[PDB]
RNA sequence: UCUGAUCGUAUUGGGCCUCUAACCUCGGACCGUAUAUCCGGUUCAGGGACAGUGCCUGGUGGGUAGUUUAACUGGGGCGGUUGCCUCCUAAAAUGUAACGGAGGCGCCCAAAGGUUCCCUCAACCUGGACGGCAAUCAGGUGUUGAGUGUAAGUGCACAAGGGAGCUUGACUGCGAGACGGACAUGUCGAGCAGGGACGAAAGUCGGGACUAGUGAUCCGGCACCUCUGAGUGGAAGGGG
RNA sequence: AAAACACAGGUCCGUGCGAAGUCGCAAGACGAUGUAUACGGACUGACGCCUGCCCGGUAGCGAAAUUCCUUGUCGGGUAAGUUCCGACCUGCACGAAUGGCGUAACGACUUCUCAACUGUCUCAACCAUAGACUCGGCGAAAUUGCACUACGAGUAAAGAUGCUCGUUACGCGCGGCAGGACGAAAAGACCCCGGGACCUUCACUACAACUUGGUAUUGGUGC
RNA sequence: AAGUCCAAGAGUGCGGCAGUGAGACGGCGGGGGAUAAGCUCCGUGCGUCGAGAGGGAAACAGCCCAGAUCGCCGGCUAAG
RNA sequence: CUGUGGGUAGGGGUGAAAGGCCAAUCAAACUCCGUGAUAGCUGGUUCUCCCCGAAAUGCAUUUAGGUGCAGCGUCGCAUG
RNA sequence: UGGGGUGAUGGCGUGCCUUUUGAAGAAUGAGCCUGCGAGUCAGGGACAUGUCGCGAGGUUAACCCGGGUGGGGUAGCCGCAGCGAAAGCGAGUCUGAAUAGGGCGUAUCCACACAAGAGUGUGUGGUGUAGUGGUGUGUUCUGGACCCGAAGCGGAGUGA
RNA sequence: CUGCUGUGAAUCUGCCGGGACCACCCGGUAAGCCUGAAUACUUCCCAGUGACCGAUAGCGGAUUAGUACCGUGAGGGAAU
RNA sequence: UAUAUAGGCGUCUGGGGGGAACGCGGGGAAGUGAAACAUCUCAGUACCCGUAGGAAGAGAAAACAAAAUGUGAUUCCGUG
């Protein structure tokens, strides 16, 4: 039985060239009128997964 | 028969973050505060929420001007 | 309501560039105000949609 | 082919009334059949283009079924609470619990945002018809009192408080550096475009005195895009 | 085992007949070889009573049998008397124009008072039998971490044979008692938490049980 | 600045493979309670027990002394 | 009241109705199978020694006796 | 120096397990003995730790042949690159109307220059980067998944 | 691609598919069609094999074994 | 009745049933997981029904592909 990858984790996380798992940031989907553009710029782009969550996110991506 | 209390906001973890003599980088937050308990001194800016941050690299110093406590950055001699 | 999330769109580029609150009671008419259209690359008049 | 009525041939989908031929009748007779309240067939009688059972479709539906019906909690229930902000508890860094002590919330402001400039009374007297605990007011000092979008720490006659102009820092769109706080949250230097003020004078000032005024993801919209386009000369069918 | 169910009587509703209603997907069946004086369902539960100016008006009656009655007051019943029985009681009341009151008979129904009777008791004594007990034969059981398993006052998971300090106690039985071994028994039924089940419903969502369109199905004319 | 000097079995980062997320009492600073509880809830580079034997507290997890590598017909002491 | 022979079968039967009875079992009988149901809950989990050695906290949680992450235990890096 | 028992008497001495803050506990389990009774196996599964082969390569799956464990089998897989949502280059790329300003990548480490003290960059040269297949053990994935235990749910039947 | 219900296409200038459509096109010729061998499994029989069990194991069954026994029955089901 | 049919009668050839697995067609759960639960999962599984054959349909492309000198009757295996 092949280890199935977690669909949600695969859709929410990516690995860079060096293997860094990257993710997008929450609170940037709607309710944006009250959010200053500095906040949305902070929430923009991709950030490396926190070391605490890295183990479980790797588990979900690999199997 | 119950209590009307029980609410409280999160502690905002205010206060001095870099004390006197600490070498800081430009843009480093020196004081998280409500209002100007400390005022921006030399090479120190004041944030929108009253956060005092270093404008230039150097060592944190606390001074007094016109009876108001201020946070200054003293430039550190290059080695 | 009361203070709807109005959308300020430019007059020239006609791009819905900004979203901001406005008290409909104090300012019932469409909020015409000078803002920056990135498509136009300059400040242009924006008005409420 | 319009400014373009007007009538006529077939078709046409409904409604009233109809007769029969579908269909129906546990109404009769006969027959298969010697046995037969079955069944089927024939015929008559009656429904008789009337009603019906499939497919589709609304509605009612504890009749039946699968389920849900939170937690905290000085047991549980009852009551109360649940998120965010402020204070005290909190033991002078930070943080710190209780169904501990108090409150706020979750909005509001296009002029209460930006900039530039300027200010100036908290209470006694003389008084100031009316107008004393108050007027429009005038002086003095009260020395920084006093009061001041909404509770603590701040801001003062170095004004974050009070007035005025601009015409829209209502400073927005691209934002190294640093940082403070697990995600989330929060701070700003600074560089560029475009502007706003102040201009002589400098070149200076990134929503609100600051912390609450909010809700992840999913899924869907709506505008724009130099993206995609399930063979494509190509488009329609997803993304940013 | 009852005050509950049923019951005979009553009322309401449904059903015009392969009725309704039920068992079935259907056919079919029961209903019923019955036909509104009959069947089914619902609810009451013999039998008797329960209308006041107009039942043209305020409008459901104001009497009575109506006992929550705590009604106290008083008595009857006991020396002290519960159940209960009476008058006085209780005010817009209060609960029944049909659901409340009566009701002979009946009752292993609930409660009480009598007469009689008695070992129920004052208050126990004695007799017999079956056990128990003794002997012979056969011969289990639950339980069991152990063991040459005391008491006191303490201490300890806060109630000690096992620990402390003392007190007592020669070893082993037999017949008895049942205070403890938080004795045995049943992984507490109570309470809480998690799950389940079944039940209810104006919780959610479904499904079984009926109407609309056109299929089956469709001809003209009087229209 | 040094000190800890055959390092603390130190701190940090990254991968270990975890369990733990019921704590208890005692001392100090407090909340609730009646400034009761062997109460309850916090703080304490505070301790101990948990997970800790040994000695003293008569017995007596949490107090006091003291952290058991093993033996010994040895010695000195801790609290008592 | 009874004998004999029959009929009604499980979300069903039967019930003068007690959730009563339906093979000593009934708020949904029993047998087999799905099946080794599932259980954040109890219980059990078996040889040794050497080194190290916790936690009972924070945040979140249909969460509070569960769990995720962090804190705290266990080899190689850098560090002296 | 020795070498086994039996234990008057004295000192000390509160079963084992589980579960707990804490049990000798009057909390759980065990009457006793013997035997049995619980982290196992599958898979090119996933993540981490010695060996073959490289030299950028490792490997084969099905399958074919072999009387075996051997020989073939390149399909594919993983390395070989990245940035982007994609179109685009290449150690570059994406965001960017703005040779304006940043993230992710160009193993790593040396030296020499130019910019820098906002703490380090930009070039230039030099070493040339190490993944992969078996089997190593520990975790983990899907399976009952360390073992035991419900009440109950469903299907098909058996019972008056 | 396909079930049911309704409505319903000509003859190659047709029709269908390429995950709409002019079509640049390509592929193929359904419904009237029908029809082949070459891969799974083992009740049974034969010959074998085992870093399988060895009488509480291994099949429930080395022995009366689906027997005794239990149950009305389905069914459960040994010991030796 | 119209017989020009259903039925009746003779004869002949076949079917009934069983079988462990495998096949095809059809009906089709719930334990369970989603840490609740209804979508979903469990799972087209268990079970059931009808039917074979030694094996079981299609089948000789209304096929795929993508501008390629493309593959070319059908099924199973490995990859993808």
């Amino acid at each position: 039985p092949k280890a199935k990858t977690h669909s949600g984790a695969s859709k929410r996380f990516r690995r860079t060239g060096t293997g860094k798992i990257v993710r997008q940031k929450a609170n940037r989907r709607h309710l944006l009128e009250h959010k200053p553009t500095k906040r949305t710029r902070r929430l923009d782009g991709r950030t490396t997964v926190s070391a605490a969550d890295n183990s479980r996110i790797n588990k979900l991506l690999n199997g | 028969s119950s209590s009307r209390n029980g609410r409280d906001s999160a502690a905002q973890r205010l206060g001095v973050k870099r004390f006197g003599g600490q070498v800081v980088k430009a843009g480093e937050i020196l004081v998280r505060q409500r209002g100007t308990h400390f005022h921006p001194g030399v090479n120190v800016g004041r944030g929108g929420d009253d956060t005092l941050f270093a404008l230039a690299p150097g060592a944190v110093e606390f001074g007094a001007k016109r009876g108001r406590k201020t946070v200054n950055i003293v430039p550190v001699a290059r080695p | 309501d009361v203070r709807p999330k109005i959308t300020l769109a430019c007059e020239v580029c006609k791009h819905r560039n900004y979203i901001t609150k406005k008290n409909r009671r104090n300012d019932p008419d469409r909020l015409e105000i000078k803002k920056f259209c990135p498509n136009c690359g300059t400040h242009q008049p924006h008005k409420e949609s």
